[PDB]
């Protein structure tokens, strides 16, 4: 039990550290945001 | 030419608009006159006085 708490905690301490890291891994987030503000911007651009 | 926090059908230079005008803090060039936004619409006058 000793044993596979530390691992946990450790595997969990490298998960925050992962995400901290800079490599952003919410590429599927960002997608959506980035089409739909590019689509807007399209659309509202159109009217010219 | 004048007119201060009101809706109002503006005919600067003769180009037709509606809005409020209100203080701009807008450093514009000595020789620029006009103003724009990333909206490709026009967001800045200057008065002809």
């Amino acid at each position: 039990q000793k044993l596979i708490a530390n691992q946990f905690n450790s595997a969990i301490g490298k998960i925050q550290d992962s995400l901290s890291s800079t490599p952003s891994a919410l590429g599927k987030l960002q997608d959506v945001v980035n089409h739909n503000a590019q689509a807007l911007n399209t659309l509202v651009k159109q009217l010219s | 030419n004048l007119v201060k926090n009101k809706c109002v059908n503006f005919n600067f230079n003769g180009l037709k608009g509606t809005g409020v005008l209100t203080e701009s803090n807008k450093k514009f060039l000595p020789f620029q006159q006009f103003g724009r936004d990333i909206a490709d619409t026009t967001d800045a006058v200057r008065d002809p006085q």
